């Protein structure tokens, strides 16, 4: 079996900077009586199924921009952008098609951009939910740079700790910012008791910590 | 004990009966399924002799090939000189088959399966066979087309080296694909395109097992001027006749880049089959494309009292016979009494 | 237009076995290469099968030869896989893709997976199927002419959910987080849409949950509260 290792594992590149994903194959994938090599590059977006990019090493499949480029010969190979556009965040992936098929280990390329404060939102739980022993205080965070964020809850000024849960989503592939959204579970018992609920949030783009918040009923 | 023997073989092919291809149909009202096991015994201690320039084996399939394109690429027009035949000219499927040759009852084939068997002379390793391997009757000059290649080392084929006009058959070790296309201005205009680092590669590699014959400097040239068939790679893609410039290919200067060999597809030709000339209809339509296999070069030297250090070397087949002869090297016939 | 359909997949206990199902349409099916291949969750892509056009070609990746089978009906386009004897490093995403031929050896090979389904999650655990509860996320949530409203999707498992909103109208702002397993062991997302803060009335919002896995289509309109 050939096995194929990509290097680098994962790398950040700013907008308009060149970016170099290597693969390397165990053996040759060069076939000389032709002199093509068995070698694909293909682009896994979030939330999408991998899309080929690049088919015998160096020609670009129909649709895909000039800024991609792949090169190589016979265990060495090398997918270049030469100027990065934020639609450009994916995972990719190189497969040699010489003997079988098997994948590259995957290079995650992430995009470096300007520092953007994240706009904090708070969500009460609803009525529906209410009436069957679980509240749900859900605290959005949209659109922020970089991916590092800390958010810390308040229920009548206690700081909760260890009954929350938090999701980033994936980089977005047109403002190249993150999302975040902290969920914290209580019972109908703790919820119907207090009556501030605020998540507090340190980010690098704030030059204070921001709550937001809301009181156990308003119209 | 068994002398040698000559006898009319019979053919067998995987042939499908369903097919419009010609090559099928005509192993289908001439050859039988092929052998599903062939057996081969490999019979040691055993020192027999070949010789692929006297092998009637070669001249039954010229015999088997003429009629072939006799039936099916049925020429409009043909010419010996004196007799002037004129037939109709339907377009045809063409595409060759393996075709293989076997012995009938009494008379069996030997296989030298010595890996340097270079054509004439005694083998230790000759097993008992009973079929010959899938030959393609793929007709060509200068370049040997989709056929075996040597195991080992290049083997340099002729029937007397040190005597000068004596055609060379050069079975090479590594096949270097060739791919010509008829594009879809003008319908006779065609190219092939070929790797110039690997076919640089392989030609160097043949002059250095012609320096192990010769010592002296090996060059290549191309012909000075027979007829086009010669002078030209001349060969048959899906009835078409193509004549390739391989001046760029046998030229001293074969560089990096992807070469591509101007190409005609030429309705007047000389027949390979004997003597004389033929026409044919104008090229189909779409895009005509044959990628093939450079399994061997049929090579002519350039003789004289060569005092000189260079020794020349230029493409040229004609003689269709060497074309059978690169495949059934390696089969003798014989008859056990 | 082309379409890769992949179908089957969801929960299926440790030891179990499974048939996946690919309905393909807008080319020559019955003239392709297909395949199957995976993804575990975070992980990278794994080929698992491949077959030619006629069903007599068809080859494994080792970690499942003996207990995979790809097959095809090529009267009904079709690409199938019965897994069996599953464990828990079989838990991916399976795509059906397409393959291309491509010349070596002078013959005609399998080459580059050409086209790509969206894929169907197959998830090997020690769990049951559970649908999930939805809750809206009302208004108010609005900052800079901007209101964010969501739906909140809890207690289901396997995955996936896939959410909407307005059919497929709502694509701007659309942000469906992705699932979170909480200590219970069910999974739970929430799916947040950003909007001008004015349509409040004037323009309905309401998100589509489906969890095939179990077959659930909650529909609920989210309003101010
Ligand atoms: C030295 O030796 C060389 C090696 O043999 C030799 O080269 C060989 O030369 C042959 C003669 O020229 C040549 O034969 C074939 O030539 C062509 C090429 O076929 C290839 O391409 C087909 C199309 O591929 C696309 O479409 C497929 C279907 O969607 C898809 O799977 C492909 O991946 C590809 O898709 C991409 O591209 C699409 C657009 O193009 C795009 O939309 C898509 O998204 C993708 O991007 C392909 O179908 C062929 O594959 C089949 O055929 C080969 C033949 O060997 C098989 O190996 C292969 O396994 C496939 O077989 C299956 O499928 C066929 C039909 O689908 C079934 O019949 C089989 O049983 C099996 O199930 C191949 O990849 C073909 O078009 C030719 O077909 C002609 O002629 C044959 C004669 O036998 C007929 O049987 C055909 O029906 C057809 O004839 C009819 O149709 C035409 C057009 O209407 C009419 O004009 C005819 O009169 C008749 O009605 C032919 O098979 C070899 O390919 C070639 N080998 C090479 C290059 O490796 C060389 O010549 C020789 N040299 C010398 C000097 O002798
Ligand atoms: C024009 O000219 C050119 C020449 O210039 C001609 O090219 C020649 O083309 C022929 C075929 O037409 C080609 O023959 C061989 O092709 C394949 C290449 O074999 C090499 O690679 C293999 C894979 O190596 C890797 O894996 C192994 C095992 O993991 C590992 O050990 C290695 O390190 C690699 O990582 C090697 O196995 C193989 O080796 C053995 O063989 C060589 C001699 O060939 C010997 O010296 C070694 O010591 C080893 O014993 C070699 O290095 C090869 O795959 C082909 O084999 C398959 O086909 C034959 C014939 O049909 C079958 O009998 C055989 O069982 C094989 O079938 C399996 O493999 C295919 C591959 O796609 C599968 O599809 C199939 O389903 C089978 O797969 C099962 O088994 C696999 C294990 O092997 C397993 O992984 C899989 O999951 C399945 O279980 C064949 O031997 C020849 O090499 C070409 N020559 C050159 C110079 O390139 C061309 O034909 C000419 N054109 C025309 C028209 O004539
Ligand atoms: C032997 O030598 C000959 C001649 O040199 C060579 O023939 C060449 O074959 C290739 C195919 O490999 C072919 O390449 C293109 O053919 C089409 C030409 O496209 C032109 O127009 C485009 C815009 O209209 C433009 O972008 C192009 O740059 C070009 O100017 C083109 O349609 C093809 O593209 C499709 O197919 C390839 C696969 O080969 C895909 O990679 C593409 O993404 C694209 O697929 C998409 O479109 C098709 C419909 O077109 C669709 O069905 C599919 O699903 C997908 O959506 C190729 O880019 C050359 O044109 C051709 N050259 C000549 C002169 O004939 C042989 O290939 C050589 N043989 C060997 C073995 O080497
Ligand atoms: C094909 O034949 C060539 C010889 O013509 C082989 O190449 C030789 O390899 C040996 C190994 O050390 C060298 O000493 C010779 O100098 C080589 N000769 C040339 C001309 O390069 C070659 O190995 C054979 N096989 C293949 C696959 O090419
Ligand atoms: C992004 O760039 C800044 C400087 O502009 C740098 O400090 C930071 O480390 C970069 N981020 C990554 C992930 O490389
Ligand atoms: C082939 O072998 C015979 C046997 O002696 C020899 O006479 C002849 O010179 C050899 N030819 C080549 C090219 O080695
Ligand atoms: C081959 O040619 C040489 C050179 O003239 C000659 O001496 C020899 O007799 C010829 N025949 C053989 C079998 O070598
Ligand atoms: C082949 O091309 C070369 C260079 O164009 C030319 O010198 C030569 O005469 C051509 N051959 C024939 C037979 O026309
Ligand atoms: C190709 O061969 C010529 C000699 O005929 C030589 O000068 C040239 O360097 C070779 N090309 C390469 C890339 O080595
Ligand atoms: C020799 O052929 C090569 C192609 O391989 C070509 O580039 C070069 O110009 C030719 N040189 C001469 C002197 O014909
Ligand atoms: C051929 O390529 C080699 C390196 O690839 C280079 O050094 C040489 O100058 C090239 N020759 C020609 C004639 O392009």
């Amino acid at each position: 079996d050939i096995v194929m290792t990509q290097s680098p594992d994962s790398l950040a590149v700013s907008l308009g900077e060149r970016a170099t994903i290597h693969c390397k194959s165990s053996q040759s994938v060069l076939y000389r009586p032709n002199n093509r090599n068995y070698v694909a590059w293909y682009q896994q977006k979030p939330g999408q199924p991998p899309r080929l990019l690049i088919h015998w090493a160096s020609f670009r499949e129909s649709g895909v921009p000039d800024r991609f480029t792949g090169s190589g010969s016979g265990t060495d190979f090398t997918l270049t952008i030469s100027s990065l556009q934020a639609e450009d965040v994916a995972v990719y992936y190189c497969q040699q098609y010489f003997f079988l098929y098997s994948f590259g280990g995957g290079t995650k390329l992430e995009i470096n951009r300007t520092v953007a404060a994240p706009s904090v939102f708070i969500f009460p739980p609803s009525d529906e939910q209410l009436k069957s022993g679980t509240a749900s205080v859900v605290c959005l965070l949209n659109n922020f740079y970089p991916r590092e964020a800390k958010v810390q809850w308040k229920v009548d000024n206690a700081l909760q700790s260890g009954n929350s849960q938090e999701s980033v989503t994936e980089q977005d592939s047109k403002d190249s910012t993150y999302s975040l959204s902290s969920t914290l579970t209580l019972s109908k018992a703790d919820y119907e008791k207090h009556k501030v609920y605020a998540c507090e949030v340190t980010h690098q783009g704030l030059s204070s910590p921001v709550t937001k918040s809301f009181n156990r009923g308003e119209c | 004990v068994w002398r040698d023997a000559d006898t009319t073989l019979f053919c067998a092919s995987d042939a499908k009966a369903h097919e419009t291809e010609v090559h099928n149909v005509w192993a289908t009202h001439a050859c039988v399924p092929t052998d599903p096991n062939p057996q081969e015994i490999h019979l040691v201690n055993v020192t027999e002799n070949f010789n692929m320039w006297k092998n009637k084996m070669v001249e039954q399939m010229q015999e088997d090939v003429i009629s072939l394109w006799d039936e099916s690429l049925k020429p409009c027009v043909k010419l010996t000189g004196g007799s002037v035949i004129k037939q109709a000219c339907p377009k045809v499927s063409f595409d060759p088959i393996p075709i293989h040759y076997c012995t009938p009852a009494g008379y069996v084939i030997l296989k030298c399966n010595d890996k340097n068997f270079n054509g004439t002379g005694p083998c230790k390793n000759v097993s008992s066979v009973q079929c010959t391997h899938g030959i393609k009757p793929v007709v060509s000059t200068q370049l040997l087309l989709n056929g075996s290649l040597a195991e080992e080392e290049i083997i340099i084929r002729s029937e007397n080296l040190t005597d000068n006009a004596k055609n060379i058959i050069v079975h090479l070790n590594k096949s270097v694909e060739i791919n010509c296309t008829r594009p879809s201005g003008d319908i006779r205009k065609a190219y092939c395109e070929i790797d110039g680092t690997e076919w640089n590669k392989t030609l160097t590699q043949v002059a250095e097992k012609l320096k192990e014959h010769f010592n002296k400097t090996i060059v290549y040239q191309p012909p000075s001027g027979g007829d086009l068939e010669i002078t030209m790679h001349h060969f048959n893609c899906r009835g078409e006749f193509f004549y390739c410039n391989t001046t760029q290919l046998f030229n001293n200067s074969v560089g990096n880049s992807t070469i591509k060999l101007p190409c005609r597809i030429k309705q007047i030709i000389n027949m390979w089959q004997g003597v004389g000339q033929a026409m044919y209809a104008p090229p189909i339509s779409g895009a005509i494309n044959c990628l093939s296999n450079i399994t061997g070069i049929l090579l002519t030297r350039d003789g004289g009292g060569n005092n000189r250090s260079n020794e020349t070397f230029r493409p040229g087949g004609g003689n269709i016979k060497d074309n059978w002869r690169s495949e059934l090297y390696k089969y003798k016939v014989v008859e056990i009494e | 237009e082309v379409q890769l359909v992949e179908s089957g997949g969801g929960l299926v206990q440790p030891g179990g076995s499974l048939r996946l199902s690919c309905a393909a349409s807008g080319f020559p099916f019955n003239r392709d290469w297909m395949t199957w291949v995976r993804q575990a969750p975070g992980k990278g892509l794994e080929w698992v099968a491949n077959i030619n056009m006629d069903g007599d070609k068809k080859d494994y990746v080792d970690s499942v030869k003996g207990r995979f089978t790809i097959s095809r009906d090529n009267a009904k386009t079709s690409l199938y896989l019965q897994m069996n004897s599953l464990r828990a490093g079989d838990t991916a995403v399976y795509y059906c893709a397409r393959i291309r031929q491509v010349s070596k050896y002078l013959q005609w090979y399998p080459g580059v997976f050409e086209m790509w389904g969206q894929g169907t999650m197959v998830t090997v655990s020690s769990a049951s199927t559970k649908g999930p509860s939805v809750f809206p996320l009302a208004p108010s949530s609005t900052s800079g002419g901007t209101a964010a409203l969501g739906c909140l999707v809890k207690d289901y498992f396997p995955e996936p959910v896939t959410v909407s909103w307005n059919s497929g109208a709502l694509t701007s702002g659309v942000h469906t987080f992705p699932a979170v397993l909480q200590s219970s062991g069910l999974y739970s997302l929430s799916s947040v849409v950003t909007v001008p803060s004015s349509s409040l009335g004037t323009q309905t919002y309401i998100c589509n949950v489906n969890h095939k896995p179990s077959n659930t289509k909650v529909d609920k309109k989210v309003e101010p509260k």
